[PDB]
This record gives structure tokens, sequence and C-alpha cells, in this order.
């Protein structure tokens, strides 16, 4: 499916690069400070870890769903022929940048001064659970070729990985940032919407629909936690 | 878990210098600070050093500015404080302290050994 | 692959009119009446220009500011068509004609760099 609207095209290219943007410029300061130092120590090995599982999940969804014309026949085959792909080109950007900061951070970790610093018995038993589920859907989509509906679960995993990263967290410009990032991925999908008179996307992309939403609930419940109700 | 077990001080004479140890034992998903309080008599906790894990930044308290000095070895295993000019304000049981998170479901967790006695008088 | 094929062409005198068509065919992944329809125009040795575009919806239009109230553009997704009526026609508008067609967006359609292209039909117009 195709764009109506020149305007509400532009618009939605517009909102989806400052969503890359806010969201990806804040990987660059902690990976400059741990080269300068020639250490880790500060970083939080557990969320390394769950954030590596997360931007590879929503990774293998965005990069499948974009580029495979036999995904993409799945996902008119379940949504409607007439749908647009809910998956944009600045969220496959988004994407593949996550992981690649991410497998940085990684290597970082093993080559640098660690102190006293390891990943939990706890972090390390969410990763394995949630990547034993990830093979065991694997090997029943395999056979049949489901893989609009294994990538579905890889979006499912990044949306309980995106859970576990606001929930325990419950200063202010990468905060701003975050919610600015979770606004202008909501507004990409609200314009596809009005541009193609269907709220399918939100379904067909449940995972982005979601990831926004918790965002920008929970970046509004810390602004409203540090500036209103105690401080 | 995180275990600090402190030693050094004693006596000393104003003017004097001591130096205390801390040796840490386990392990955080994050360490935050190193530290040492330190509790007079009846008192209550007064922060002397830290060393900010995520920066290397050292802050001191007022009163031991210039006198004391926090510093560690390489692996963040020990963490020191250099107790020079001693004055008997300073007699107190000192305390390391650590800052870190077991994991990222705990927020950030505080430990604290059983202490060490300095003592200055003349 | 998309074949893009034009209809219409001829002389016409200065006033008059000529309605042009395009037929849209191929193997696709999602269906042609959801394609971003176009005209483009050229004269010997310049760059190809903008004419006229029609969304999906059939909705949004879009004219290049010469042709503007003369040439209507509509299309008929039941046979995948898209048609230019072009009237009170100058000498000026003398061009090969191009249907173009875009699968996604008309950002790329209008700026030119659209998919899929036509061979072109002239149009002639004499005084």
């Amino acid at each position: 499916a195709s764009w109506n609207s020149i305007p509400l095209e532009i618009s939605y290219e517009i909102v989806g690069w400052i969503a890359f943007a806010s969201w990806s410029i804040s990987f660059y300061p902690q990976l400059i400070l741990n080269f300068r130092r020639r250490s880790v120590v500060g970083l939080n090995f557990d969320f390394v870890m769950l954030n590596l599982t997360k931007h590879s999940s929503y990774m293998i969804y965005n990069v499948c769903l974009y580029f495979s014309p036999v995904i993409q026949k799945q996902y008119f085959d379940t949504y409607g022929d007439k749908e647009m792909i809910p998956v944009a080109a600045n969220d496959v950007a988004f994407s593949i940048h996550a992981v690649v900061m991410t497998a940085v951070t990684l290597f970082q970790i093993f080559i640098y001064e660690r102190g006293p610093q390891k990943v939990s018995r706890l972090a390390i038993g969410i990763v394995v659970v949630v990547w034993g589920f990830a093979a065991i859907c694997f090997f029943i989509a395999l056979p049949t070729h489901s893989w609009l509906w294994l990538i579905s679960i890889f979006n499912s995993i990044q949306v309980f990985m995106t859970c576990v990263k606001y929930i325990p967290q419950a200063s202010i410009g990468n905060i701003l940032l975050d919610f600015t990032g979770g606004l202008a991925n909501y507004l990409q999908m609200v314009i596809q919407s009005i541009d193609q008179n269907s709220w399918k996307n939100f379904y067909g992309n449940m995972g982005k629909t979601l990831l926004s939403l918790i965002s920008i609930f929970f970046d509004i419940l810390f602004m409203f936690q540090h500036y209103v109700l105690y401080p | 878990q995180v275990q600090l077990v402190e030693s050094g001080g004693g006596s000393a004479q104003p003017g004097g210098s001591l130096r205390l140890s801390c040796a840490v034992s386990g392990s955080v998903s994050e360490l935050n600070t190193m530290g040492w309080f330190r509790q007079a008599p009846g008192k209550q906790r007064e922060l002397v050093a830290r060393i900010t894990a995520t920066s290397d930044a050292t802050n001191y308290a007022d009163s031991v500015k210039g006198r004391f000095t926090i510093s560690r070895d390489n692996g963040w295993n020990t963490v020191y404080l250099q107790s020079n000019s001693l004055k008997p304000e300073d007699s107190a049981v000192y305390y390391c302290n650590v800052e870190g998170a077991p994991s990222w479901f705990s927020g950030i967790r505080s430990y604290w050994g059983q202490g060490t006695q300095v003592t200055v008088s003349s | 692959q998309v074949q893009l094929v034009e209809s219409g062409g001829g002389l016409v005198q200065a006033g008059g009119s000529l309605r042009l068509s395009c037929a849209a065919s191929g193997r696709t992944i999602t269906p042609i009446s959801t394609y971003v329809m176009g005209w483009f125009r050229q004269d010997p040795g310049k760059e190809r220009e903008f004419v006229a575009s029609i969304s999906w919806n059939g909705a949004n239009t879009y004219y290049a500011d010469s042709v503007k109230g003369r040439f209507t553009i509509s299309r008929d997704n039941a046979k995948n068509t898209v048609y230019l009526q072009m009237n009170s026609l100058k000498p000026e508008d003398t061009a090969v004609y191009y249907c173009a067609a875009d699968p996604e967006s008309h950002v790329r359609l209008r700026l030119g760099v659209g998919a899929y292209w036509g061979r072109g039909t002239q149009v002639t117009v004499s005084s």
C-alpha cells in the first residue's frame, strides 16, 4: 500500500527520524566514557544483558518484516492485502544501531577493567529462559516456515524486556530524549493510520504500539514523581 | 552480597598519621561508590571520603579536606584512608562503605563493615 | 516488475483536448490498485518534469503549476488505469508524456524518483 497524502508522508518521515535520533544519541556518552577510562565500573551488567536480548529481538522483527517479501506476504494474508507494512526505515535503523552499540558495550565489558561487577543469577536466569523459549519457537516454526508468527514472538519478547526496563526503574535531558522517541514513534503510527484509514498497523505491530506507550506512560510517571509528587 | 573488612587504626598523637584499609569481597551488578563514614561516641554518622565509581571522582568532608585521602587498588579490591595531621576531633569508629546494586531489579544497596577505632589524644 | 502502457497521443490543434490512458499490469506483492499513479512529460534536451499524480484512495491529486486547472487526473482501480484529460492545450504542451507509478511513496513519485515508468506517448500541439 502507498501513501495518499504527500504532507502526511513527510510528517511520518520527520517524526520517525526524530524518534531514531532521540533514542540512538543516548548510546554514545557511556561508550565514550568507558573507552577513555579503559573500564566498565559503574555500568549495570544485568541491564547490558537484558538490553541485548531486547534489541536483538526487536531487530529480528524489524529487519525481517521490512525486507522479506515472503514475510510481508504472510502479513498481507493475516491483516489484509491493502495494508501498509507497519515497520519504517527508522525502526530498522534504530534496531541495527542499538544491537551494534550494545555489542560494542559487551566487547568493552570483556576487555576492560570490571572491578567487582558480575551479572546476577536472577538476570542470567531471565535471559536463559527467554532465549530457550525463543529457540523452542524457532524449531516449531522452521518446518512450516511460520516466519510472521516467529517474529511476532520476538516482538512480544521485546515488550517483556521493555517492561523489565521500566517497572524496577519506577537527568531530565535523558528522560526528555527517551520520552521524545516514544511520542515520535507513537505519532508515526497515528499518521500512518490517519492516511491509510486503518488501525490494523497497531495490531500487526503491537510491539511498537506497546514499546512507545510503555515509554510514554513511564516517562510521564517519572517526570510526575521528580517534580510533582516528591521534590 | 558484599563483605567489607576494616584494618588499621588504634591510637595516634595530635599531628600524627594512620592508614586505614578495607578489604572488599563479593560482587554486584553495578558499583556506585566506595567510601568511609565515622561515628564519634554518641553522635551520628559523618561521611569522611568517597570515590564515585562511574567517574573516579574523590569527595571529602570539609573538616578533613587536605588531611585525609581515599584511594584504591587497580581491581577495586581494597579501599584506603590516609589519615594525616590527626586532630582529637578525628577520634571515632571508622566504617568502610560500598554502594552497589545486587541486581537490576533491586536498587542500590549500602554495605558497611564492623569498623576500626581511631583515637587521637595527647 | 510492473509494465505501464500509455495511449492517446497524437496531433491536436491549440485550444483543443486530448485524453491519455495508462494501463498498469504485472506480477506484484501488493495490488496495483494500492499504487501511486501519475504523469510526467519531457522536451528533447530537458529533464523529465512532473505533470499530475493521484493517490490510491483517489482523494489526493497533485499538479504541476503549469497544467493546474486544464489537466485533470483520474484513475479506475477496477481496470488499473490512470487518465490525463488535457483541455485548453498550448503549443508548449508538446512533449512525450510518461506514465509513472510507485508501490509505496507519493513523495518519491512526485519527486520523479518513482519505481515504474512507461515508454512514453508523443503529444503534438499545432497552431
